């Protein structure tokens, strides 16, 4: 059910996306070691994802939330990296794509910093790179990570280092 | 996959030591998502 819309460059929702992408690049306490070494993108490609199976499905549990939160949802454009990325598109977010072992528990997770998110592109701390080159930092291949809609609802806050 | 915390729908992830980190987000329900846009990128090697 999933079909996948080029955005043109020229197109000011490519333009939004690309500077949200770029903006929220941050340097890592890991010196780069999990996401590479890097300051910003080449963005090759932006595409709009439209399933209508998986948008009622995310539509019918916000309508829940908000219901349970004085009509709010506390819905955010947030960023996740996975290896995961094109069974997501596909099937939809679920117990398969959680980090068992993450700080907050076994769950999803989503970053403001895209550079956050692009440390999990090739697995956790970045497993062991790209599959060409087995390099994290990779200039050469080809990333993507996901621009996702995320229902917050109620948040646990969590002071955290 | 984890709850919640009763009450919530939600985990926020507050940087308390890197001022300059934004927050991170935990859903415990993959329909609390959706995957609206996939970004093909390269990372660029600084200058
Ligand atoms: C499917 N898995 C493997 C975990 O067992 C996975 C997927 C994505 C993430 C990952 N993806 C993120 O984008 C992310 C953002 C902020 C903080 C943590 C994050 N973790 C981690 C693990
Ligand atoms: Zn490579």
């Amino acid at each position: 059910g999933t079909i996948l819309i080029d955005l043109s460059p020229d197109d000011k929702e490519f333009q939004s996306v690309e500077e949200e992408m770029q903006s929220t690049v941050r340097e890592h306490r890991d010196g780069g070691h999990a996401g590479g070494i890097f300051n910003r993108y080449n963005i090759l490609k932006i595409q709009k994802v439209c399933n209508k199976k998986l948008w009622e499905r995310y539509t019918h549990r916000r309508k829940e939330v908000s219901e349970e939160n004085h009509n709010h949802a506390n819905e955010r454009m947030l960023f996740h990296g996975s290896p995961f990325v094109n069974a997501i598109i596909h099937k939809g977010f679920d117990e398969r794509h959680a980090y068992i072992g993450g700080m907050f528990g076994a769950g999803i997770y989503f970053a403001e910093n895209s550079s956050k998110s692009n440390q999990y592109v090739y697995g956790i701390g970045g497993g062991t790179g790209c599959p060409v080159h087995k390099d994290r930092s990779c200039y050469i291949c080809h990333r993507q990570l996901l621009f996702c809609r995320v229902t917050l609802g109620k948040s646990f806050l969590q002071f955290s280092a | 996959m984890a709850h919640s915390p009763p009450g919530h729908h939600s985990v926020t992830g507050r940087p308390s030591v890197n001022g300059l980190a934004l927050a991170e987000y935990v859903i415990y329900r993959g329909e609390q998502a959706y995957p609206e846009y996939l970004i093909t990128y390269q990372i660029m090697r600084p200058e």
